[PDB]
């Protein structure tokens, strides 16, 4: 079977720059290389067939070239909506095979998160569990640090984080940190605080609430 | 407009069976070659099976990894293609796309995918709690609110806002596997703080494998 190698797997470029994705075949595939785009939670979409024919409805900044074993997908001036995984596929020989994908990150200016904290709902509290949620919204770059303090005592082992994929509208990320306690432990303390550090914040940002106010 | 719409995904025990369906419109179904292509974090995009036209004996082809376990079939009178899976394995877990391949070249149209989970754990529907805005979720003229979708299995759940009328500013986080073995996620949205208490905000949670369809009004 023919292996398609897409390397690098990760590309990061500034907006308005030209980017090229590499696809190399372990065997001759002629010009029978097709390119797809897959946005987050979306379906693959055919961009270029047979190495270099863009499909109708595909913006002109997309192009492709190559023949034999070495193929390129280029975007001539990248915008944020181009953030996606990019896949090559060969139909020279059966079975048809896909590359492993290259992810496109589009850089942007530093953006500090907006920070929000959510007490556990009364509805959840009646079940014996308290989830406290801290949201870091629309920030860049991706690296951020979130610490929970409960009556100024730093929490450990009782929280989980989730991060979105980069946003194709504004090139940001968002993060949630969920602190889970029993209703018993929750009711034993007063001050619940989320403390956030990020390249875009000149000092750590704390959001907090007093249980029952 | 070409549309492919899959259905039938869900949870099945290792060694179990499950049949996926896909219904196509917008092209002459009986003239074309229908495919199933699956996707997983580990194996990427993987062609699974193809059934070609009735004119050439409706010939079926399978990836080596599913040969003998999967059967692809079609019903031209319904514009439907089916994938009968048997002797399922943990590594068959993934998203299964219905796709048209143009006579052995491009996969030129794709469905939205349906999700298969091969696991011995049980289906469990989610609990939905509001993430209520106050001043501690008011950053200037922007407020945040959301829904917490807790303790469910398997993936996926969909969350929409105001029945899909509210899409700007929505962030539905990837699920996290909890130590309990159950998933949990939150969906949030940022709105003008002036619209709190004057505009209604409802999250529409759907978790198909448990027939959960819950609408939660999120209030201050």
């Amino acid at each position: 079977d023919i292996l398609l190698t897409q390397s690098p797997a990760i590309l990061s470029v500034s907006p308005g720059e030209r980017v090229s994705f590499s696809c190399r075949a372990s065997q001759f595939v002629g010009s029978s290389i097709h390119w797809y785009q897959q946005r987050t939670n979306g379906s693959p979409r055919l961009l270029i067939k047979y190495a270099s024919e863009s499909m109708s409805g595909i913006p002109s900044r997309f192009s492709g070239s190559g023949s034999g074993t070495d193929f390129t997908l280029s975007i001539n001036t990248v915008e944020s909506e181009d953030i996606a995984d990019y896949y090559c596929q060969q139909s020279h020989s059966w079975p048809f095979t896909f590359g492993s994908g290259t992810n496109l990150e589009v850089k942007r200016t530093v953006a500090a998160p907006s920070v929000f904290i959510f007490p556990p709902s009364d509805e959840q509290l009646k079940s014996g569990t308290a989830s406290v949620v801290c949201l870091l919204n629309n920030f860049y770059p991706r690296e951020a640090k979130v610490q929970w303090k409960v009556d100024n005592a730093l929490q450990s082992g009782n929280s989980q984080e989730s991060v979105t994929e980069q946003d194709s509208k504004d090139s940001t990320y968002s993060l949630s940190s969920t602190l889970t306690l029993s209703k018993a432990d929750y009711e034993k303390h007063k001050v619940y605080a989320c403390e956030v550090t990020h390249q875009g914040l000149s000092s750590p940002v704390t959001k907090s609430f007093n249980r029952g106010e | 407009e070409v549309k492919l719409e899959e259905s039938g995904g869900g949870l099945v025990q290792p060694g179990g069976s499950m049949k996926l369906s896909c219904v196509a419109s917008g092209f002459i179904f009986s003239n074309h070659w229908m495919n199933w292509v699956r996707q997983s974090p580990e194996k990427g995009l993987e062609w699974v099976a193809e059934i070609r036209s009735k004119s050439i004996n409706s010939a079926t082809h399978y990836a080596e990894s599913v040969k003998g376990r999967f059967t692809i079939s079609r019903d031209d009178s319904k514009s439907a293609v089916y994938l009968q899976m048997t002797d399922l394995r943990t590594e068959d877990t993934g998203v299964y796309y219905c796709s048209r391949n143009y006579y052995g070249s491009t996969y030129d149209y794709w469905g939205q995918g349906t999700t298969l989970t091969v696991s011995s754990a049980s289906t469990k529907g989610p609990s939905v709690f509001p993430l209520a805005p106050s001043s501690k979720s008011t950053s200037g003229g922007t407020a945040a609110l959301g829904c917490l979708v807790k303790d469910y299995f398997p993936e996926p759940v969909t969350v929409s806002w105001n029945s899909g009328a509210l899409t700007s500013g929505v962030h539905t986080f990837p699920a996290v596997l909890q130590s309990s073995g159950l998933y949990s996620l939150s969906s949030v949205v940022t709105v003008p703080s002036s619209s709190l208490g004057t505009q209604t905000y409802i999250c529409n949670v759907n978790h198909k494998p448990s027939n959960t369809k819950v609408d939660k009004k999120v209030e201050p």
